[PDB]
């Protein structure tokens, strides 16, 4: 939901509004004499925002993506015992 | 109740370019505190990233799927600071 | 400046955070109980991420800015009219 | 956040390149927005990007984008890129 409210929509019911978003993907868009001033969003999709964010600026992401997408479909994967022997990181 | 956490190829290749301690930390996270709670420790991507987790870490980030199905997490990347 | 009040703080206080981030970068994290619930952010400020996150979903972005920079040091520019000359668009 | 004075505008080649995807009246539009509206106010018309693209700026018109640099000191912007996305 992309919701535009008006300030006084919003106060009094502040709890209500932030529980909202912060449940979900929701933003509100809270106007101040009609125009847009703040957006209120979850904290968690705050979150995911900035680290799709950093993702995307990363150098060869789609295809690092693509690739690693293709080793799941064939099977191309390590667990836990593989990867500890490998790189000599033990438990215990 | 912890998922099964797997690297792809690619991602153990990124994992060759890590110093040792950050390797490290990396592999006891993985199997630690990323297979206990994938959902907790990492937050879902969005725009065409949707369907992707990314977990924050002090020096480092992973990339990853996860299959409720089959209760995997599967690792597509390591970025390191 | 990221800035971390408990949701009793913004409580009827709304046109005052409104305020404070719609002039600034500046961002609120909302919490419940030390929880974060909601960020809110200046509506100039929500607009640059939303702009950051267009370029960002172009594939190569980094790399063709790096190759424009070069552009830049390296004085392959072109001006008003040469610009207009090449693609045939005279002024008025 | 005003300019006394509009700035000289220059496209980059990646820059003109981008020119060259455009059919001919979202380039003449473009053009015209480059050395018109944006010289003369181009902190008005954009936003300025974050993160990893922090010291650019973006500004749209309609379907079409222009990300670009600002100099202050020569007064003079430089356009990086010009994209078009009819939705
Ligand atoms: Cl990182």
């Amino acid at each position: 939901l992309m919701r535009i409210l008006p300030i006084s929509t919003i106060k009094g019911k502040l709890n209500e509004f932030v529980d909202a978003v912060s449940s979900t993907q929701d933003q509100i868009t809270i106007t101040k004499n009609g125009a847009p001033a703040a957006v209120l969003v979850g904290a968690d999709e705050w979150e995911s925002l900035q680290e799709t964010l950093y993702w995307l600026a990363q150098p060869g992401i789609r295809e690092s993506i693509a690739e690693a997408d293709a080793d799941i479909a064939s099977g191309r994967t390590y667990g836990e015992d593989e990867i500890r022997a490998e790189f000599g990181v033990p438990r215990r | 109740v912890p998922y099964t956490v797997r690297f792809t190829t690619t991602a153990r290749r990124d994992l060759h370019k890590l110093p040792p301690r950050i390797l490290a930390a990396v592999v006891e996270f993985a199997f630690g505190d990323l297979s206990r709670e994938p959902l907790r420790v990492g937050k879902p991507l969005r725009r065409e990233l949707a369907g992707t987790f990314s977990a924050r870490r002090g020096t480092y980030r992973l990339l990853y799927r996860i299959d409720d199905e089959h209760t995997t997490v599967v690792i597509l990347r390591v970025d390191h600071r």
